[PDB]
């Protein structure tokens, strides 16, 4: 929750589990930070797109 | 005939030289609403299909 970053607290997670376990095992994958660059890249478009778009029209 | 077409085409390539002397610089923001638009017309499809690449 919290609007938390995911590269945070994973690592907190970690030397959680290799402690709550004797040994590190959990080695999960990553969450939400997959979605954080899929955003960073769908908005990327959007900026290329419209950009080119809307200084295009500027021209006309 | 179309002599006179080809005549027509040359020489009123000269006249139309000559009207764009009249009108250099609105020639000159005419020719730029063209180039900027076929330019980019070209960009987006030469980029857009390398990336397709």
């Amino acid at each position: 929750k919290e609007g938390f970053d995911s590269a945070e607290a994973e690592q907190q997670l970690t030397r959680l589990l290799s402690l709550r376990h004797g040994k590190k095992d959990f080695f999960t994958w990553n969450m939400d930070g997959v979605l954080k660059t899929v955003e960073k890249t769908t908005r990327t478009l959007q900026l290329f797109l419209t950009l080119v778009a809307v200084i295009s029209l500027v021209v006309g | 005939g179309w002599r006179q077409f080809v005549s027509g085409f040359n020489e009123a390539l000269t006249m139309a030289w000559r009207a764009l002397a009249a009108n250099k610089m609105r020639t000159l923001l005419t020719m730029l609403g063209i180039i900027i638009g076929i330019a980019s017309v070209v960009s987006i499809v030469v980029v857009g299909d390398a990336a397709k690449q």
